[PDB]
């Protein structure tokens, strides 16, 4: 595959590498306060986790919209890629299970720590829409399982959570009007690409060849070059992800298939 | 909005946790509490001040940043709200006759109040949701509500008369009226000795920090029946000697300051006038 | 019978209002609120009250009671949402915890006939529940050969006595261990109830004083639900309003009673 | 190997996709309540998620058995599969992860929610059993890791809460005798068929096929036909997978076969 | 030393049995209870419905006090389960709490001396814990000069009276401030004891009233722990029998006491 | 709706459309006080010129409940306590000749916020820390005697337990604004029964209020700095023979007097976390 | 990619940067510690600032080497592409911005736009050959 997409692009045509669970987003966990104050107690945000090739994403209200107009709190989450996927099959589910337990986080500035301690809703209206050039490709509205997406290079998650009309005695008590919020609604989406194909070189969970490179730049104490990271940093690599550092990484990533055909 | 309100700020999750800054927080600002009249009187001591502000110098504050105001019982230090400093640390003593008087203390000064003044000779007024009440303070106001139909004609009394209205509030300081939110109301307050006004309750004034001396917990500073959160800022310790509670105060003055923070400090008082 | 739903089906509307117009509320109040609340057509200004917040003009009722030991004696329930203003006094500790462990709680109930046979407690759940004008237990064990544990069984005055001159008892003795008790049976039933689990459709507004109520039977446990709340109370006036106006969250906190 | 079972099933042999993680199971996110009453607090039954190869199944009582007989509550949780698997590697762990933190639920009606504050023991008396027309092909007795079944097309797993009977203070204060249980019992098993050979054509996430198929589909704006769901919906197609739809279906893949030969 | 535990290991079976069977069980109560019980040997009337519940014939043990202020002069607490049951008095507000801070924490405690050495606090975990009939502390802090502030170093009237006439205080003072005492020495004994953890072998039983009882000195916490239960009264006789029939959830809430001590008391073992 | 005390840097473009004109709005929504000395409503003549007033403020935009009238006797009876309410204020204050740092002092309040922290003479000796930090007292009668001392504790120039040693920076004033050098501790003798004086911290201008100096030249020094003077925007003076002229000048250009200010910075809800009152 | 390829510390002139697509100009204002009297009264210490202190910074690239094609000062082709597109009434296609908008296209400069922008860029070049 990788001498014939060589021997393709080389005239110029179109290519393809077909990628079981592909490493297109760079590492980035953190978060966003729409609405903050040094107090930390009635917070609105988003947080997320972009890693390898799934987005766990979840916005949290700590007032579970009680002023909000309608009861009704919008979240949005857009992630722009690298380069343009196509024909990618994507599992995507409800309620994101890294950010339902509470835990302790460091502030925007890393000064002071707040508190997190979520409840979850469902995700009323979620709507995915996967956006090459800013045009809306594919649409999904409240549809779950696997979902597919034919050719994009952004994705926009946009969930919102609304307040729950008719609440139990149990539930009643979790949400009141005034201040003090021991239980924060929290709503969460799931994205994971199981395969797709991309026109470029990349990383995933099927392949070698970037473990091949790495064991030899660093069995034989590489001095660190021009192109790429230091100690061969894929979250740097992907962040800044030139057309040079495309090219090389094409290059090598060829050589390391050749390679692997000959050395097991 | 002129300070970024608008804006979202963005984290990172995996900053290093930079520096600790306890003694920072503990070197420009102020502390000061208020004290009754007969913990002064129990103490005897001409110059406890000095004694007490030499122990605060202990536990990293400097000496010029610590004040002692008094307060004769619960009922006159509710008659004008005073909130002085940067951080505040307030000391009841409890009383089983003095119920609600605790918990309007508490009401007014815990949360934050955006108030306006209320006409009760010439408008009728209502109540708008759960925040908006109607917060009297004076010498001595009794408050008659009545009631109103949607035509205006009062609801089981008569609004020529005063007799027939319904009183709330009988010769008390501070008072928190709390109404049904659809009708208007005719109001009777002696307004020679008070002053009503309407209130929205916002998010909570985040310095003063209640102490309780003595009792048990009581402080519903919440509306409904639903709710009597306990939050943060209301702690109660026992007395025996007020030596013992100040001693307390000044030891654990590390714990109490971290359990409220200075940025919620206002201007000059405790009633956010318009 | 095994209930299944989905777990991305819509959220159905608010039938808040609905339960509004549909259901029947009555608020238990003391008669010395009635001494301080000076009217004849008070019960008309708060029904109108009522109706501004929803509730129809033939669905609040007004009923009274002279204080916690003479409700204590048959307390009726009979509305859909219930809720007492029960006053605090300081001096009865426990008869507050006797009457919200009777009202809040479901006791499917049995008989007992004192003079024929003797009683026990199967487990932890039942209790003996007496009622009447005037409640004398006393109770005596006997052991696995029905010979008195400390007592004589023909003598009544050597019987171990748990409680006197009381309303409403709800007598706890040893789970495993035959008894034999004495009731002055002229003024006073008593009769075993087991509690299958709590009543959904009333509720306990403590009228003043603190967090006091272990309606639970052991004292390993003394929680605190969402329907035994509690006021402050100077005037009654404003605790009467406070009630007409977060009726939208009381009821919350509560159920229907089907 | 599409053409190679193309021209078996041609003369009627036996044939074997081999897929790895395949999409057997339509998304299907719901509970079950045994016991269950207007007030909701409480509830005991199970609760579930099937999505892709993954089976995600807590059983939960409030109670934590403190009135069933022998202080033991038996779950049971039984999957019907479509097309029948073989020789299936599965990893069985327990301790479902989703159904580990605290959410409010809307009821069976959508009328109401209802909140779940759950605390996790372990499943006591494991039975993962795997039916083959009602008959237990393989069965497996509290043992977890890697599992392996051999033919089946209906999995039965039968998870029991057990009281423990020793509990420390810090644990005996969670389960009272009475009414309020402010923490939940809550006892999970998490079931992923990593690889597996099916007669029939599936999509999972190593090929690309059904990615193929929706692009060509949705890139041309194609009308819905009689046969196929609108939209290409995979959910839609695996929940009724009739053998027309399949044979529509093994058709339109080995002709994506081909075209992802010749176009990358 | 670590110990390293699996996951799926069996439940073992109910030990409650062999806990009853092997081990004692303390009950405390006021003389009020022993003059309205009204009876020569209830003691074998209550141990024999104690037998009911698996307790052996002899191994629950009654001892009595007259108030919270005479018990907290030396709670000595015999056997291996120790419940106190202690009536809930408004005047008695911070005494109560007094004792019920020092039989539910372990302490470790030296004796102090006051004409010859002057002592000061190390943090929040030591106090000044003093008993005997009648212990009136006046307290003077000093600084680096050793000069006293706010008083005189010899005028005794000038002094900060943090307790008088009491039986049992736990004095609570500044830390890093050096401290000159004056404690009745031959009548109250005083010693400083640093707060290690929980003393778990006590049940607190609060036979009326309300929770009350900030145990850590510290104001920002009160915690209500597991072993702090309250009852109401009217009789006795049902607080007796709540504590015999309910006596597995009472002993569940306990545990075995972990502490190597040296001071060597009497124990009502098994 | 968020974001309370953090200072987030906003990015506006530089070819945004100028919005609409806003006043009529501003006019409609907020509301005006009006403070006058009382030989204002002497030389009136009039019970109901107050709804003559309110009538013209009608024609120039305000509704009729929008412009309060609050009178004073005097500057020094205003200066005990200015508690100035409403979203817009203007005084009115006639230029008695032989008081001049009386005005500017109750000018050095009223156009400047002031963040003030309680006093206690009787135990601290108190230092300025930097020119912003003043010595605000205001009372029935104020009489400030300041002791400076070196750096053992010791009185320069004063003995510390004397107080007639101790000299006065003022006597018998309603409000006084003291400066004294920075980094000396200083004793204080206030006579604290009928006076309270604070740590005062001018943090900036106050943005809802003008002073409108009714005869009498160009006094107003506010920065108690004497290199300078400065004249801000919200200090304006008009020249007097009758009030009339002087009400009739305030009524016509109300669009100049609340163009010149602006809403209070602190009273907004965006600086919610920033001393909001 | 965020590695520092080139560096300039308070030097003006004419600077060069062999590889770079980020500029960063990082300046900084210091209040100046001795003024005379006419500066001095410019910059009080109180509030009201008649004078505000600018501080500022140029940065012309006069000429640079580029792998994609754009538009300058020296060359026509995009003169050439507007007038053809502009003369003949075209309507607005799926690629370029309408009215052929040099901001717009640069903005957001996509490798379809670059493709069809070199592609176009190539034909006016033969066409300026030819047409002059
Ligand atoms: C949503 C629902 O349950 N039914 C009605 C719906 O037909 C109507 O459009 C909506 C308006 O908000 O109000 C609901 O009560
Ligand atoms: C009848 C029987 O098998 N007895 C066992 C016993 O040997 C074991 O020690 C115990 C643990 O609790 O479990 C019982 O069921
Ligand atoms: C509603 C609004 O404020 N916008 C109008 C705008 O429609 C109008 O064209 C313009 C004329 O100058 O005046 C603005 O105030
Ligand atoms: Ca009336
Ligand atoms: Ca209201
Ligand atoms: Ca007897
Ligand atoms: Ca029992
Ligand atoms: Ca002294
Ligand atoms: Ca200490
Ligand atoms: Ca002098
Ligand atoms: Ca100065
Ligand atoms: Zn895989």
């Amino acid at each position: 595959e990788y001498i014939e997409n060589w021997n393709l692009q080389n005239r110029r045509q179109r290519t393809g590498f077909t990628f079981h669970k592909p490493n297109i987003f760079p590492y980035s966990a953190s978060f966003t306060l729409n609405r903050s104050q040094p107090a930390h107690d009635n917070l609105m945000g988003t947080m997320w986790l972009n890693a390898g090739s799934e987005i766990q994403v979840a916005g949290f209200d700590y007032s579970c919209a009680i002023n909000a107009p309608a009861n009704i709190q919008q979240f949005e989450h857009i992630v722009p890629l690298r380069r343009v996927l196509t024909t990618a099959t994507i599992t995507l589910l409800p309620d994101a299970e890294r950010f339902s337990f509470p835990r302790v986080i460091n502030s925007a500035d890393g000064a002071t720590t707040w508190f997190f301690n979520p409840v979850i809703l469902r995700p009323n209206n979620v709507e995915v829409e996967f956006l090459l050039n800013g045009q809306i490709i594919n649409t999904y509205q409240a549809r779950f399982g696997t979902i597919v997406a034919r050719n994009f290079d952004t994705i926009r998650l946009s969930f919102q959570l609304m307040r729950p009309p008719n609440m139990t005695p149990a539930v009643a008590v979790l949400f009141p009007n005034a201040q003090p919020f021991e239980h924060h609604a929290t709503v969460g989406l799931t994205l994971r690409i199981e395969s797709a194909v991309c026109e470029s070189v990349l990383a995933d969970a099927s392949e070698t060849l970037l473990a091949n490179v790495t064991s030899v730049r660093q069995e034989y104490a590489i001095p660190v070059g021009p192109v790429f990271p230091p100690g061969m940093n894929w979250t740097d690599l992907i962040t800044n992800y030139s057309p040079s550092r495309e090219d090389n990484l094409q290059r090598v990533f060829t050589v390391a298939s050749i390679r692997s055909m000959l050395i097991k | 909005q002129n300070y970024g309100i608008n804006l979202p700020i963005t984290g990172s999750m995996d900053t290093a946790y930079a520096n600790s800054t306890q003694e920072e927080t503990f070197l420009t600002s102020t502390l000061c509490l208020y004290y009754p009249t007969e913990a002064a009187t129990e103490i005897n001591d001409n110059s406890w001040k000095d004694t007490l502000s030499q122990l605060f110098l202990t536990k990293g504050w400097p000496t010029g940043s610590v004040y002692f105001k008094e307060y004769t019982n619960i009922a006159s230090f509710s008659v004008d709200p005073q909130l002085y400093c940067d951080y505040n640390v307030v000391l009841m003593k409890y009383d089983a006759t003095l119920q609600l008087d605790m918990s309007e203390l508490a009401d007014l000064i815990l949360n934050e109040w955006l108030c306006n003044p209320m006409d009760i000779t010439l408008y009728y007024y209502q109540q708008t949701d759960e925040a908006n009440k109607w917060i009297s303070m004076g010498s001595s106001c009794t408050i008659k509500v009545c009631p109103l139909n949607t035509q205006t004609l009062g609801i089981g009394c008569l609004t020529t008369d005063a007799t027939t209205f319904e009183e709330v509030a009988t010769a008390e300081k501070l008072v928190i009226t709390d109404v049904v939110d659809g009708v208007n109301h005719k109001l009777d307050v002696t307004t020679a000795t008070c002053t009503i006004r309407n209130c929205k309750k916002l998010g909570p004034r985040e310095n003063v920090a209640v102490i309780q001396v003595g009792g048990s917990d009581i402080l519903d500073i919440t509306a409904d029946p639903t709710t009597a959160p306990q939050t943060e800022r209301m702690m109660r310790i026992n007395w025996k000697k007020w030596w013992q509670v100040f001693y307390t105060v000044v030891d654990y003055v590390d714990q109490i300051i971290q359990v409220m923070s200075k940025r919620s400090r206002s201007l000059n008082s405790a009633a956010f006038y318009y």
